[PDB]
């Protein structure tokens, strides 16, 4: 039958969402977005809960003040409608399927007393929409911005009544008032004198005195909602670098501001002079309060989640993630509690039991597409879209060598021989260039190439004499690494994204965009069988157990399936991925399964069979 | 022991020399640090220093930065001595007057000083290999002034150019015919052999045989780099027919003025066409003689082959070389000039061509034909016609004359080209006396 | 290492130069505070073309912002990238523009130009080697017409070996925003003709049409209007600031562009232009970039190229791209449109390529064209001047501020003598 | 606690040295052409 | 490499093409979004016949949509496959079609034809070897009657070596949905004769005959009618997009089916057509394809083929099928129905076979036939013309928009002259 594996741990936080990481007023749960789901994380007991159902990536998340309703947005395709799923918390169900916007949802806020929700739309619509909470339909709405200005970037309710929208954006500061008797919104523009600023982060106080706007010019401007006119301006000198992208108005007197360079400052507003200043790596995007405000939760744009104290400003890195897409995870030959994951700008190694970063290489902006450890464990080989193959130190992060201009359109897959002498590369043009590594030299042995498309993955026989190269032109070549030519050539009607030898090397197991797993003979390259494996979505990434009984798969269906080899029905099936799965790997101890996806999430499983 | 100094003038010269030294370091096994990992073949294009650093014998001259700065901030920053890379401060701006008269004097003394300092650390200097175009202000005027000063100071030396000629169709600039006419008029008497390479013909080669669809100039510069790395291969490795720069000099230049050969190459195959091909001696000789691997856009059948040298590189046998030459001398499509019965210079080497991470295939044989033919009379003539049509009513003449240029040198350059075409015609026809 | 001194004159020039500074700050990575926060070292490698280094990495642009009335200065200072400019090089004057060339040139401009020349001299002395000056202004109106051309005259007298680019907004026939635009443009063109080495005429009607049909915009405001002007600003100076095969700076564009010193009036073009809805259906590639570059609707001046013969053309490309595709497409357009190119100038298109495209895109192309068709602008302005001058109308202010009839007659005769060569080369 | 190695040179995504990608998608070459009398190109 | 530029004119042609793009995207595996979600790689190899590109592999057709009424484009956009076309290819006009040939041809139609031809060129020079322009229109009515023939005339003048494939909906004898369909049909055929190489007559009464007697539908829709028309659209062009034994593209079809350049008026048929009930009692193979493809019941033009001999005929098959099937059965038909093929031409049957059939089937066949039976189609319109032209009625708009009586006499004389070879070659 179809069982479930276990949700051990998930590592992921989409920090690109403005006002992302939140804190429920239960004081003990974090609300943070990642992929097409929202994660519940209890801080003290560390259990993960998933908020499933969104047919694209999240764009904004907000919670009600009373703390029983949660709203989220989408980044859905051009022309199609976006949706807001109005969640309740205590039983965690899809209560309502609000949908009006011809683009992406971009700002969301609940009323002080939960009666109304506001749905400031995207850069294609530019509209404000009110939805009632009791009936769960919309009441009224209008174009959010004037026709002489930009768009509106953030929206907020009042805090003592339910009637005072504030919308801000590219010079579009407006204070809207509801008129539910005749059911229409009244817009009122704001003029800050000669100032024409671009707004990223908006907030206000517990009472309705003033609302604060952090601008892209690095100043905080306080405005009086009632009289509808600017009042004070921010740090005349020492304007915050980049721009104030995350602001929160504390209850007592003060403000928390966060720049695009991570310059968390507790300021007070006759002059906005920094009283307590903290540098944090990554652009501060979300600032949330743990209740009254003795502890904070700062979500940076680099997927770093920080927890600081207001009384002394000391910092506890509690969750570090992948800020863009992941593309490969590997395990060294031996210990299974260290695994390395590559990404769009960086390679990081993780301790498994603590789920914690230990070393990060931060090669600036170029995408890695695959890594592999050497058998002796003294260098991590990495394929970049540079056309280069780097060798990073396994403990301290050093360039032992860079293989320059190796492959024309990037290097996509790498593999290392067991004798610790050959690295086999594969790139966009389809070359299977083999490089020999000595004490100080690296040489090109011979450019094996037949392919007409990218080389998705390269696997090497345990005798380091045979290798198989899955290609996206529907070809898997059994090369021959003693005399360097082709033995067998498997041809199909798909785009292989994953190939894997049998552990005692008879049949290669291939899958890809056909949604069909196939076992292939290596005598003449014939097909043994052709079984199913995805309802709708390309299957990307496979790994057999070292024993040779079961393998693991996960693809565009956001759902990992563990298959049997002699059988081939689904044995066990895990769910929880918020995006396109790119790879799956079984640990060398045959205990855990590490699955990496395209939203930036590292999920860990239990390999639930003792073989 | 047999060294020659490389000079790289202009943006074309700097990028071609970037590809050239990229080929040279992997040829002699030198890492881009100067160190050679663990024999006199490196002494010619590289110079030994303590702790094993191998500095190139090159002078990269450009009147404007950021092209030198690509080298100074690239992967080859430690290979070059950071003073040899010589920069100006203002772009010569496609103007021969700026290149040779006004902004050439702020760097000509420094460039000659470093030419002298590189030359003195050299026992037997074979000459100069100078890479430029007939195009931009730097690559025309500065190389004209360099030919002037090198004729004064080392007048007995050999000066071989590897020039980027303006294509008869595609071109780059409006001011191309003016600049080309002036640089070749000033450089006719001081240049001694000029190997002619045209970008549109490289385009046709890399489009037709090398299977690239959208290549930048880097592939063109690499293809020029292979040609120079195999004209200079026998003074580096050992073969059977050891040929040198002065050998090429005597063999390719019949008359004092008539010193413009075309360079052509053997297999430019891109390895989905090589395993299905013999890649023998006779067929690659035929491929070089074919009127499609010509590297300037002119028809050899619209002309006369007059003196050529074959440079065979790799596993070649002299009997097959002789058989190929005997087969070529029989076909009437390729016809020689009646007064030159010995029109072939054979030079063979035992070193196979290397492969750089690039696009050219692993081959065991290569041929460079360096051929002085009369068929480039037409290629001179179209650019002369462009010069006439643009010189009719003072187009862009004020830009020249306002910088220091005299108007009469446009004229005397035109009659010098008229005399060059007259010399080509006079050597063209068969003897009747 | 080469650099440009930027000058903004008038309300039009100040707003256009402001949008220039947002675009250049976005390209290089300077935030509104002045700090360098980029991602590539190539942006910082040639940062000394537009930004003088300040204390603590607070790079300040070398722009002199001048207007005869302190109303646009506060708008630029209170704009988004307003705290990037030095608070001392804001040279204003507590007076009125008058939209009068006499009032801008032979009056208060002549008594502010000492201060302006002092600031421009300070910026032009804070130099390793300068390449020249660019000035943003509008011929139609005051300040930029009078004092802008006055500053052009003084700077050309002071520094005669430097390249001048003048981006000038020229009046349109469909609509005028000032009734003495013919007089002001006439007296400004009289000084632009023998002074500047490169002029870039920017027409509001043609730019509005670009915002209509290519961009599919509903309400293109002035901020969306001057953005394309800033794009064609950055196109001509790209290779000065960024590496690439076949670089081209302002001086080599000039020496490759103008065959005669009088004929230096161009028309610009920027052609990765896609609408918001039609962007997803585009397949951004060299042939269609060249197609949109040579299409007679992206032309920034209101002069159709189909009623004239191109003297010279330049295309400054940005982005990683094939120069087979470049050279082949430029010869396709040169051979397909043979009657639109002069036959006495062979290969009359200059090509430039840069590695770095604008941010938010992959491939761009800036078109700079010296065409014949500038008559459809100049003869238009001359017809308006002839219709207005004969009645001695809107002219007593000009005479009362210190002008004679002879200078007006000389200006009109100089446009007749400027339209004469650019028509006699239309018939060879 | 977290160890870093920032690369000393900050490269750009447009200065890379390879062969440029065909705008026609390479696996199923789409806008497409032939060579001068025939060819399935190189990808 | 052969591309087809697709043109949609009129309401009828707009819906016919706006069903053809759905059926061809179902064949090629393209979703409404525009990306490829298919099963076999053999589809994507030859989709440069109807589809131009976009970034990210989001394929977009090369169809120029045009109508003088901006109401049909809204329905096409809101339809199922509406978000796949270029919004710049939506060339419309804020005017009235008016079911008027003069109003579509010598007026606002001619005011819009320049903007249409600009988009036609923008699709045309973005190719390698353009071979054919398809145009979908209705002869009876407006837009497609006037602007369709104007567009065909201009396109044939511009490109005189490429073939016109005009799918035209002719008026029916049973019904008319406009009073002036005889006038529009006569005037449109006047330019269709000496401009087009493959004119395909589609008759709505014949489509109801197929949908009622053969397909057996109770409540047919215009969507179903356009579905059969779209089936023969894809059937004619299948040899360009899918591989198979003995391919035959459009020009090789035209060379074999046009004996004389005036005799190019064809009439098509599609025949794996079964009712939902009687699918069970078919014997799915070639003999029933051959009978259902040769009969006078599946013929999409309502003119009986038994009334006049087939001059030439092509039958392009699709599906994995050996050629015993084809050669044996078409020779059998040619031998036994010898009195219905003219004897002066031996073996007047053309064969082509494609490997992949349409989706959901196994074996399909598409008839195209140059028959004598088009004589009735043109003759009936000739008496419908001369019934109204003698009284000079329904004609003052024709005179008022700028036409003349001699134009109508020339059109009727040309079509009466076209009625001559179709009867002389029928009577040998
Ligand atoms: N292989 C190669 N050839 C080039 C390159 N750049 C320019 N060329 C050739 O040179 C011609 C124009 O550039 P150059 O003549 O080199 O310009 P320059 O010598 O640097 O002088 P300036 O333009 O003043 O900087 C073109 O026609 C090209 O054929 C390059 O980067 N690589
Ligand atoms: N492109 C562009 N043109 C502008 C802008 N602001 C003003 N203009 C033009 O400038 C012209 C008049 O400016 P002008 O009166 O000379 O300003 P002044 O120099 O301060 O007197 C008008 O025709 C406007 O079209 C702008 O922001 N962008
Ligand atoms: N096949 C097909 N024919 C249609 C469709 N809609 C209309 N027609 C035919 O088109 C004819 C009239 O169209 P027409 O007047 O030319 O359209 P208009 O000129 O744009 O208003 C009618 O006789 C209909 O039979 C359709 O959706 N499919």
């Amino acid at each position: 039958e179809v069982a479930k594996l276990e949700l051990e741990a998930v590592i992921g936080f989409n920090g690109h969402v403005p006002t992302g990481l939140k804190c429920h007023p239960d004081q003990e749960h974090l609300i943070y977005p990642l992929g097409c789901t929202i994660l519940i994380q209890a801080i003290k007991t560390q259990e993960q809960n998933f908020l499933h159902g969104h047919s694209n990536n999240v764009s904004c998340v907000t919670i009600s003040k009373s703390g029983v309703y949660i709203a989220s947005g989408q980044v859905t395709f051009m022309g199609f409608k976006a949706d807001i799923i109005l969640w309740d918390y205590k039983k965690r169900e899809l209560m309502a399927r609000l949908s009006l916007h011809k683009g992406k949802i971009e700002a969301l806020a609940f009323s002080p007393n939960d009666l109304y929700l506001v749905s400031l739309g995207g850069p294609d619509d530019g509209s404000v929409v009110v939805w009632s909470i009791a009936k769960t339909e919309a009441i009224c709405g209008s174009p959010a911005a004037g026709l002489n200005v930009g768009n509106a970037t953030s929206v907020v309710f009042s805090q003592c009544h339910d009637e005072m929208f504030v919308t801000a954006g590219n010079g579009t500061i407006r204070v809207w008032e509801l008129d539910l008797p005749n059911r229409k919104i009244w817009p009122t523009e704001c003029q800050t004198g000669q100032m024409k600023r671009i707004v990223m982060s908006i907030s206000m106080a517990s009472d309705d005195s003033f609302f604060y706007l952090g601008t892209t010019t690095g100043d905080i401007l306080k405005m009086n909602p009632r009289t509808k006119l600017l009042a004070d301006t921010g740090p005349a000198k020492d304007k915050f670098s980049l721009g104030v992208s995350a602001i929160k108005c504390l209850k007592t007197g003060g403000l928390l501001v966060g720049s695009g360079a991570g310059l968390l400052v507790f300021c007070r507003s006759p002059s906005y002079k920094p009283i307590k200043k903290i540098q944090l790596q990554g652009g501060i995007t979300s600032i949330s309060l743990r209740g009254e405000g003795h502890q904070f939760f700062v979500g940076t744009e680099e997927s770093h989640i920080y927890r600081v104290n207001f009384t002394d400003f000391k910092e506890t890195l509690v969750t570090t993630c992948h800020f863009e897409a992941v593309e490969d995870v590997v395990f060294p030959f031996g210990t299974a509690e260290l695994f390395a994951t590559c990404a769009k700008k960086d390679i990081r190694v993780w301790h498994t039991l603590s789920n914690r970063e230990l070393l990060r290489i931060t090669v600036p902006n170029m995408t890695c597409h695959g890594i592999d450890f050497m058998r002796d464990g003294k260098s991590l080989i990495s394929a970049w879209d540079d056309g280069k193959i780097r060798a990073f130190a396994p403990e301290t992060g050093r360039l032992m060598y860079v293989i320059s201009n190796a492959h024309r359109i990037g290097v996509t897959a790498v593999a290392t021989t067991s004798d610790c002498t050959r690295v086999i590369s594969g790139g966009g043009e389809g070359e299977v260039r083999v490089w020999q590594i000595g004490h100080q030299t690296q040489k090109l042995e011979e450019a094996l190439k037949e392919h007409k498309s990218s080389v998705s993955c390269i696997r090497v026989k345990k005798n380091n004499e045979e290798c198989v190269t899955a290609s996206t032109d529907g070809t898997c070549i059994i090369w021959d690494l003693v005399r360097l030519r082709r033995n067998q050539m498997i041809l199909a009607n798909t785009l292989f994204q994953c190939v894997c030898y049998h552990p005692e090397e008879f049949q290669i197991i291939t899958s890809g965009t056909d949604r069909k797993i196939a076992y292939w003979e290596v005598f003449d390259g014939s097909g043994i069988r052709e079984l199913d494996g995805s309802l709708s979505g390309s299957i990307n990434g496979m790994d057999i157990t070292p024993e040779g009984v079961h393998f693991v798969t996960g693809g565009n269906d956001h759902l990992v399936k563990v298959w049997d080899y002699n059988e081939g029905e689904v044995t066990h099936v895990g769910v929880g991925h918020s995006g396109n799965i790119t790879r799956v790997r079984i640990s060398p101890g045959n205990e855990y399964i590490v699955s990496v996806s395209a939203d930036g999430a590292i999920l860990r499983w239990k390999y639930p069979f003792p073989s | 022991q047999r060294e020659c100094i490389s000079v790289h003038v202009g943006q074309a010269g700097v990028q071609i020399g970037n590809a050239c030294w990229e080929l040279y370091c992997l040829e002699h096994g030198i890492q881009p640090d100067g160190q050679m990992p663990s024999d006199d073949s490196f002494n010619t294009f590289f110079s030994e220093t303590g702790a094993g650093k191998h500095v190139p014998r090159a002078v990269f001259v450009d009147l404007e930065p950021t092209v030198i700065d690509e080298v100074r901030t690239g992967t080859y920053r430690q290979l070059f001595h950071p003073e040899q890379l010589i920069t100006g401060k203002e772009d010569a701006a496609n103007n021969y007057a700026r290149g040779h008269y006004t902004i050439g004097k702020e760097l000509i003394d420094l460039v000659l000083d470093r030419i002298r300092k590189l030359a003195d650390q050299c026992t037997g200097l074979q000459g100069f290999l100078i890479f430029h175009s007939f195009g931009g202000g730097t690559g025309s005027g500065f190389t004209s002034l360099l030919m002037e000063r090198l004729s004064v100071d080392y007048g007995k030396k050999s000066k071989l150019e590897f020039s980027i000629y303006p294509a008869p169709q595609v071109s780059t600039a409006v001011v191309e015919p003016y600049n080309s006419i002036l640089t070749t008029h000033t450089t006719l008497e001081h240049s001694d052999c000029a190997f002619m390479v045209d970008n549109e013909a490289i385009y046709d080669i890399c489009r037709r045989n090398l299977d690239i669809e959208r290549p930048t100039y880097t592939n063109l510069n690499r293809l020029i780099s292979q040609i120079v790395s195999s004209i200079t291969a026998s003074l580096r490795f050992d073969g059977a027919l050891n040929v040198d720069l002065t050998e090429f000099q005597t063999n390719l230049v019949p008359y004092p003025r008539i010193h413009f050969p075309l360079a052509t190459y053997a297999p430019v195959i891109s390895a989905e066409k090589a395993y299905h091909e013999q890649l023998s001696v006779a067929e690659i000789t035929n491929a070089c003689f074919e009127p499609a691997n010509q590297m300037v856009k002119c028809d050899p059948r619209h002309g006369k082959y007059m003196a050529c040298c074959l440079l065979y590189r790799g596993d070649v046998v002299p009997k097959d070389v002789n058989a190929a030459i005997a087969a070529i001398k029989t076909k009437r499509s390729i016809q020689f000039v009646d007064w030159c019965p010995t029109g072939f210079k054979v030079g063979i080497n035992y070193q196979p061509p290397t492969v750089v991470p690039g696009d050219l295939a692993k081959v065991q044989r290569a041929v460079c034909m360096l051929s002085n033919t009369t068929a480039i009379a037409e290629a001179w003539a179209r650019l002369d016609h462009k010069f006439d049509l643009m010189y009719a009513k003072r187009a862009f003449v004020h830009w020249y004359v306002g910088e220091g240029m005299e108007e009469g040198e446009f004229s005397e350059a035109r009659e010098d080209m008229a005399a060059l075409e007259k010399d080509y015609e006079e050597v063209g026809m068969d003897s009747v006396e | 290492m080469r650099e440009i001194v930027h000058l903004q004159a008038g309300q039009c020039g100040n707003q256009i130069g402001a949008k220039f500074w947002e675009v250049i700050s976005d390209e290089h990575g300077i935030d509104p505070t002045g700090t360098y926060h980029g991602d590539s070292d190539l942006q910082l490698e040639r940062i000394n073309v537009y930004y003088n280094e300040a204390t603590g990495g607070k790079y300040v642009p070398r722009a002199v912002l001048v207007d005869l009335e302190p109303g646009t200065m506060d708008s630029v200072r209170s704009g988004p990238f307003g705290q990037i400019f030095r608070p001392d090089n804001f040279v204003f004057g507590q007076s009125g523009a008058g939209n009068n060339w006499a009032k801008g040139h032979y009056t208060e401009g002549a008594e502010l130009v000492d201060s302006v020349l002092d600031v421009v001299r300070k910026e032009a002395e804070s130099c390793d080697c300068l390449q020249g000056f660019q000035l943003t202004h509008s011929l139609g109106g005051g300040t930029g017409s009078g004092m802008g051309t006055l500053l052009i005259s003084k700077i050309r007298e002071e520094y005669p070996d430097r390249i001048m680019n003048t981006f000038s907004v020229v009046p349109s026939p469909k609509v005028s925003d000032t009734v003495v635009e013919p007089y002001n443009a006439t007296l400004s063109v009289h000084q632009l003709v023998e002074n500047t080495d490169e002029t870039y005429c920017i027409d509001n009607e043609a730019l509005y049409d670009i915002c209509f049909r290519t961009l599919k915009l509903t309400t293109p405001t002035y901020g969306d209007l001057n953005h394309l002007v800033s794009a064609t600003m950055s196109g001509v100076t790209t290779c000065l600031r960024f590496p690439g095969q076949l670089n081209a700076d302002l001086r080599k564009l000039a020496v490759n562009m103008v065959p005669f010193p009088r004929l230096h009036f161009f028309m610009p073009g920027f052609a990765p232009l896609t609408s918001r809805g039609s962007q997803q259906y585009r397949a951004l590639t060299v042939p269609e970039l060249t197609q949109q570059m040579f299409d007679a609707k992206n032309m920034m001046a209101a002069c159709d190229p189909r009623h004239g013969r191109y003297l010279t053309v330049a295309a400054v490309f940005r982005g990683r791209m094939s120069m087979k595709e470049v050279d082949e497409q430029m010869l396709n357009v040169q051979n397909k449109n043979s009657s639109y190119f002069v036959e006495w100038i062979p290969n009359n298109v200059k090509t430039a390529v840069c590695d770095i495209p604008p941010r938010g895109l992959k491939m761009s192309a800036t078109f700079i064209g010296n065409s014949t068709a500038i008559q459809e602008l100049f003869k238009r302005i001359s017809e308006q001047f002839t219709a207005m001058f004969r009645r001695k109308a809107f002219l007593h202010w000009y005479t009362g501020e210190g002008m004679d009839e002879m200078e007006f007659t000389e200006a009109e005769s100089n446009m007749n003598d400027l339209g004469n060569p650019v028509v006699t080369r239309g018939a060879c | 606690n977290i160890r870093h190695w920032i690369n000393p040179k900050k490269e750009s995504i447009h200065s890379i040295q390879g062969s440029i990608v065909s705008p026609h998608t390479a696996a199923t070459n789409r806008g497409y052409s032939r060579k001068n009398d025939g060819g399935f190109f190189s990808t």
